């Protein structure tokens, strides 16, 4: 790996400069770089990684959109054949975005996920393998499709179960984990009822423990709360 | 798109 | 180079795609591919050009400037020593930055300017050269720093002989590449007063020149027009 | 910054 000869904590600096330089690309080879030292992360680190890499993939995702539709549209009645071009440029952008879920699957798998014992780092990456799992997913079409749906869902059910016994309902990881396992079942698995059911069964149960908190843990709690809100909103 | 984190 | 197998159209087709998609690092490789077939570009494949590199680079120079200020506060008085991270992370996105400068110089120089022969295109590479060592300058600070900015200052120049013989006041070519030279001006030349000058003379003879211009054209021109009155509110 | 085209 590039980063082999930088030192651990040096990584962990320039991925926080990278960050402030909005430089997420960087900031992702550093966190790799990081992770590939083999020693488990802090809840900061683990922040980063999710950062980082969320901004990467999340970039692919809206180009992939864009250029899904410019192809849909090309493939309708009445369109004037544009040749190869938009199928090659789709499937180099998706290519890209599979590489970029391979590698965080690949960090998770080796070797984050086994060595992660507490409640607050399991259910983190495990809501991550989730995570790039669903994003195979939304551009799978061949013969591991549903296999790529069914590891988003045994890696989101594993966070969830581990979520529900070992932290509080207003964890804002819980809440996390619930928002985006709600949105897997409305997008990926053509479950709006679950989906919705899961996000006003997370909201109430952490409307009522807001009680328990300081006011920077009720910031952080009905933050995500709002979240699972606007969804909740958009979905009814 | 729905909201994720 | 990877490019070398695609058909010209299609990588200006694929420009158009990557620009739709906001891939910018794509659409220059692109056209970068397209340059390198050889072919004179026409006035819309120089603007895909120019907006694909104009989009990359300006992405490092923000990134830069960020680096380059936090690296100038950790050495100011009472800050604690933070190690080398700082410099290395701002030197490897100040060289990446010069990597892409000297390859759009490079595209200039192999062979766009030598076979630019009408006015239009000739004054728009002459400014693109201006501007990539006006970036060049930026971040200059050796022994050839002065010759960096004489390089941009003389692409320029060039650029403006043409422009006021061969081009009506208004042309938005002309008027970008006074508006770009009187920037050069004010922040890399120390010469406000010519800065000033130069963007206000460009503004009135533009201004008498409107009268002769349809609608559309109108719209093109007093569109930067109003650049050139933003920088001089700005500088007075 | 000042506007550049
Ligand atoms: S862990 C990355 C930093 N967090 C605190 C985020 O910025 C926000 C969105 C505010 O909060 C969460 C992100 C992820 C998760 Cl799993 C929970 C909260
Ligand atoms: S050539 C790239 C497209 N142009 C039309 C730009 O979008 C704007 C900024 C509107 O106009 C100019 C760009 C460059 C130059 Cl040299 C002149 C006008
Ligand atoms: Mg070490
Ligand atoms: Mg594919
Ligand atoms: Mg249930
Ligand atoms: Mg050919
Ligand atoms: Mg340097
Ligand atoms: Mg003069």
């Amino acid at each position: 790996g590039a980063m082999g000869s930088m030192e651990r904590a040096s990584l962990i600096q320039k991925a926080k400069l990278a960050e402030q330089a909005e430089r997420y690309e960087d900031m992702a080879a550093f966190m790799k770089g990081a992770v590939e030292k083999g020693e488990e992360l802090s809840n900061e680190e683990r922040c980063l990684l999710s950062v980082a890499y969320k901004n990467v993939v999340g970039g692919q995702r809206a180009a992939w959109r864009v250029l899904s539709s410019i192809e849909q549209k090309s493939n309708e009645e009445g369109s004037e054949e544009k040749g190869p071009e938009v199928r090659e440029y789709r499937e180099k952008v998706e290519t890209e975005l599979q590489g970029v879920c391979d590698t965080v699957l690949g960090l998770l798998d080796s070797h984050l996920i086994k060595e992660a014992g507490d409640a607050e780092s399991r259910v983190f990456y495990l809501k991550m393998k989730g995570d790039y799992y669903r994003y195979l997913a939304e551009v799978a079409t061949g013969d591991d499709k549903k296999r790529i749906i069914d590891s988003a869902r045994s890696a989101y059910q594993e966070a969830m179960d581990i979520s529900k016994k070992e932290m509080p309902p207003t964890n804002p990881i819980r809440l996390g984990l619930a928002l985006n396992f709600s949105v897997f079942h409305y997008e990926i698995a053509n479950s709006p009822e679950e989906a919705i059911s899961l996000a006003k069964t997370t909201f109430d149960e952490a409307m009522a423990d807001l009680h328990t908190l300081s006011e920077d843990s009720y910031k952080d709690s009905t933050l995500i709360m709002q979240l699972l809100r606007d969804n909740l909103t958009l979905w009814t | 798109f729905p909201a994720t984190v």
